[PDB]
């Protein structure tokens, strides 16, 4: 559907990212905040992302 | 007693058949996180802490521990801990005083009311000052045990 | 404190009590599971003889 | 433990009893079943108590605390 | 399966159980401390004013 | 709960002794003998709820 | 208390010893007593001394 | 011929320690080819359990 | 009274068990709640739903 | 702007209000008035029930080994594809230096909070003009004595030296350098019992160590350049004033120490036996 | 009179560093000295 399913739309090029509110930092409640899973992939994302755009 | 419940003799429960004893522990230690200062066994006061709790700190002692032989309820504090960070601006910034608190106190389990029995202090595996506690309960058999 | 064994078996002074009427079984207020006889299968009362058989 | 007071069925004191009837077992080298019956326990909810009860009181008591 | 279809709940109680000769069909017996925990609301109407006062 | 039985409804009456107390004709749909096991309450919040789960 | 036998045995324990009660009528519960905290008139206080000797 | 074994004593008394500590029978690479209920914590509730 | 048919009785060897009541009533009215899914939390001790 | 917000009862309002938390429900209460004022609190213990960055840095640790639902080759396909970012960041130095410690301090079997001590002195600085190298022997045996020193575990610079020998002079620059960069951002009576633990003696000869140790260092007699000596020879008189061969030819090599210097210990004490002897 | 340690009834009472390891015992686990202030019970 042209409207809302197109083939080049399929290809990620531009990424959202999620609010807080969907990977909170656990706050880990002896004196630290653990922060999570999601928000750790994430920083890898954008590492990667600036490290390809350097070497290009 | 339809469906394998019973019937059982008051009286006998009054005299003491079936009763029991009940003992559970506690164990808390420092820690450090430093830059080697720790944290503290002392007794929270009012305008020492951040947001601790109802708990009527007054069954501690000087030490920031309870003293054995005495009964506690069920909201009781055992153990007093306190926030030894620095870095936090501890007692000078993003908090009144209200000391360096952010107190770490370890409320007695919400129900159960014993008499505090055998508490002991000695250092843990590398040295630091490490807490067991042992609180005793008795419980007299009641509508739904199960035997 | 004064206390009553209602509630609570401290207060007691009881400690056993024992009752027993016709011992004959007159009354026919039981009967008796048995096998071959009710008289041979079960022991006499202590009480039988303060009355005629 | 000790001895309990007072047989759960029937209530009657017991405890004074308990070593008397331990002596009477030790020097008379009497038989405990008629040991009970002259110790004066006729009812025999009352008897299963001495007959049965065990005394870990001693066994905590060789400890040395203090 | 574990948030949407199903999910915690709120205003709910646990115990075990026991038979009772003495409680018709539709009955229930619940304890003081279940009762004492559990709530429910009501409007205050003028028919239920003093009874709700009283309560309070 | 497996089948169109074991969520039944109750009217409540407050019984000293905390355990839950019911009829014994009603236990065999329960499926549940008295050896330990445990039941679950459901409080309803409302005029509509109320009305609709002591009619069905 | 320092010995093995704990507390509330001791408690309970103590609280099945029979006591003399002949002349219980003479005195009145604590409940409808006049006083507060056990009065002559009302209680009996009773003490106990041990040592491991 | 002697720093080395000092870790080395680290090392082995770690992979014993942690092994029955935790019930997973290999050292501290997240359990590979192992087994879990090997080390299950004493039941004390009565002498005869 | 008497009661008619005669009964069964003797002494018998029982053991309590661990599994009491007063470790299983549980009820919760508008208690706390969870961070990642905005829930009643678990936990019997904790309070929970 | 700095958004913040601070709870206030908008029916009382006679102070930064005495409110209260009702944690078994969710709600805070102006506990003055009686009123709620914010429903639904969010936990604050269980989630720490349910189951270290700083020293680790603002960078983000990662323990990447190999699973179970994959195949050994493709765990060893993992193995060799993971290693593409291991000259990005100077963290790479950072485990690397963390791990050389950990290595070091584990091997001289020091507590976790050393440890931690030492990853915390070297996180410090970690990265100056002022460090210029040094073969990274002197940075990390004065970080590890830094930390270990002020965990109030006081180790000796000859088992430092034994352990990692950084020949004495450069360690003592870098540990100079350390103090005055701590110094900017901002213990000999400990030694015994490691001593007489090294030649197994009960609890009355340390006692009395401690006592003659204070009271020769109250008076006089510095006497000895670094008095770790005189205090090893506190010991020695209190074994001579017991009745257990413990000889200082054995002592000597027992503590990597001279025997001259013990005798003259001994004389030095000879003639100042007075106020040595508690009882 | 503040601490136990052992078998001993070495009163201790600490304040900071006065032989934890008690005199007359060589224990160091310092057991704490149940109170002197009275207690009530409940024989029911
Ligand atoms: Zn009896
Ligand atoms: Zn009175
Ligand atoms: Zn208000
Ligand atoms: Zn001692």
């Amino acid at each position: 559907n042209e409207v809302f399913s197109r083939p080049e739309w399929m290809i990620l090029t531009c990424l959202p990212v999620p609010p807080p509110p969907v990977r909170p930092s656990i706050s880990f409640n002896e004196s630290q905040r653990g922060e999570d899973d999601l928000t750790f992939k994430l920083a890898d994302i954008l590492k990667a992302n600036i490290s390809l755009e350097t070497l290009e | 007693n339809q469906e394998d419940s019973m019937i059982m003799n008051q009286s006998s429960i009054d005299r003491g058949l079936f009763r029991s004893l009940f003992f559970r522990s506690y164990m808390d230690q420092e820690k450090k996180y430093g830059m080697s200062i720790t944290e503290t066994f002392e007794k929270p006061q009012r305008t020492n802490t951040l947001r601790m709790k109802h708990g009527t700190y007054d069954k501690l002692d000087d030490d920031g521990l309870i003293a054995p032989g005495v009964r506690v309820s069920g909201e009781d504090v055992i153990i007093g801990k306190t926030t030894p960070i620095s870095p936090d601006e501890e007692e000078l910034g993003q908090r009144t005083a209200y000391h360096s608190k952010r107190d770490a106190s370890t409320p007695l389990r919400s129900t159960e009311n014993g008499i505090v029995d055998q508490v002991l202090v000695t250092t843990n595996q590398d040295g630091l000052k490490f807490v067991k506690v042992r609180v005793r309960t008795t419980k007299i058999p009641q509508i739904g045990d199960k035997f | 404190k004064k206390g009553i064994a209602k509630e609570h078996a401290k207060w007691g002074p009881a400690a056993a009590i024992e009752f027993e009427y016709d011992p004959w079984n007159k009354l026919k207020h039981t009967d008796y599971w048995y096998e071959q006889d009710s008289a041979k299968e079960w022991p006499q009362s202590k009480n039988c003889e303060y009355e005629d058989p | 433990m000790i001895v309990p007071v007072r047989c759960f069925s029937c209530g009657k004191v017991v405890g004074d009893k308990w070593e008397s009837y331990l002596n009477l077992l030790q020097e008379d080298e009497l038989d405990e079943g008629t040991a009970l019956s002259r110790l004066g326990l006729k009812r025999y909810c009352c008897r299963r108590m001495i007959l049965t009860h065990v005394d870990l009181i001693e066994k905590f008591l060789r400890y040395n605390p203090l | 399966r574990g948030n949407l279809m199903g999910k915690r709940v709120d205003f709910s109680a646990r115990t075990v159980i026991s038979g009772d000769p003495n409680l018709e069909l539709d009955q229930v017996g619940v304890p003081k401390s279940i009762a004492k925990t559990l709530t429910y609301p009501e409007v205050v109407t003028p028919y239920n004013i003093d009874r709700l006062t009283q309560l309070v | 709960s497996l089948h169109k039985m074991s969520m039944m409804a109750h009217r409540v009456k407050v019984i000293p002794y905390s355990t839950f107390r019911l009829n014994l004709s009603v236990t065999s749909p329960y499926n549940a003998d008295f050896d330990g096991d445990e039941m679950n309450l459901h409080v309803p919040q409302s005029e509509e709820t109320r009305a609709e789960l002591s009619q069905l | 208390n320092t010995t093995v036998l704990a507390d509330e045995f001791i408690a309970h324990r103590l609280g099945l010893i029979p006591l003399q009660s002949m002349d219980i009528e003479q005195l009145e519960y604590s409940r409808d007593c006049f006083c507060e905290d056990h009065c002559d008139k009302c209680s009996v206080v009773l003490t106990l001394q041990a040592f491991g000797e | 011929f002697n720093m080395k074994l000092a870790i080395n004593a680290k090392t082995i008394t770690s992979g014993l320690k942690y092994a029955l500590a935790t019930g997973n029978w290999g050292e501290q690479k997240k359990a590979m080819s192992s087994r879990a209920g090997v080390s299950q914590v004493l039941n004390r509730y009565t002498y005869s359990s | 009274k008497k009661l008619m048919a005669q009964i069964f009785f003797g002494p018998t060897y029982y053991q309590r068990l661990r599994h009491m009541v007063d470790d299983k009533i549980h009820a919760r009215a508008r208690g706390p709640m969870q961070v990642l899914t905005r829930q009643p939390v678990e936990g019997r001790s904790r309070d929970g739903g | 702007p700095n958004l913040n917000i601070v709870l206030t009862c908008p029916e009382c309002k006679v102070y930064p209000p005495k409110i209260v938390e009702r944690f078994s429900e969710g709600d805070v209460v102006c506990a003055l008035c009686g009123l709620v004022l914010s429903d639904k609190l969010v936990d604050t213990r269980s989630e720490w029930r349910t189951f270290n960055p700083l020293l680790d840095g603002n960078n983000l640790s990662t323990r990447i080994g190999k699973g179970e639902t994959t195949d050994m080759r493709f765990t060893k396909e993992l193995n060799k594809a993971q290693g593409k970012n291991v000259m990005d960041k100077k963290d790479n130095e950072v485990q690397a230096a963390f791990a050389k410690i950990t290595m070091l301090c584990d091997a001289a079997e020091l507590p976790k909070i050393v440890k931690d001590c030492a990853k915390e002195a070297y996180k410090l600085c970690h990265d100056e003009k002022t460090l210029k190298g040094k073969s990274m022997e002197s940075i990390m045996a004065a970080s590890i004595l830094i930390g270990c020193r002020r965990a109030e575990v006081a180790r000796t610079f000859k088992e430092i030296q034994s352990l990692i020998h950084v020949k004495t002079k450069e360690f003592g620059k870098t540990l100079n350098i350390m103090k005055n960069i701590l110094r900017g951002k901002s213990q000999n009576l400990t030694y015994i019992p490691r001593f007489c633990s090294h030649l197994g003696l009960p609890m009355q000869v340390t006692t009395s160590a401690e006592y003659t140790a204070k009271k020769c260092k109250e008076i006089k007699e510095i006497a000895g350049k670094s008095p770790i000596t005189i205090a090893v020879v506190s010991i020695y008189l209190n074994i001579l004033l017991f009745q257990i061969p413990i000889t200082a030819a054995k002592v000597g090599q027992t503590l990597q120490v001279t025997e001259g210097t013990i005798k003259s210990g001994y004389k030095i004490l000879y003639e100042h036996r007075d106020k040595l002897v508690d009882p | 009179l503040k601490y136990i340690c052992a078998e001993c009834s070495s009163k201790l009472s600490l304040s900071r560093t006065d032989a934890v390891r008690c005199k007359d015992c060589g224990h160091r686990i310092l057991l704490k000295a149940r109170t002197k202030r009275l207690v009530q019970f409940e024989a029911r």
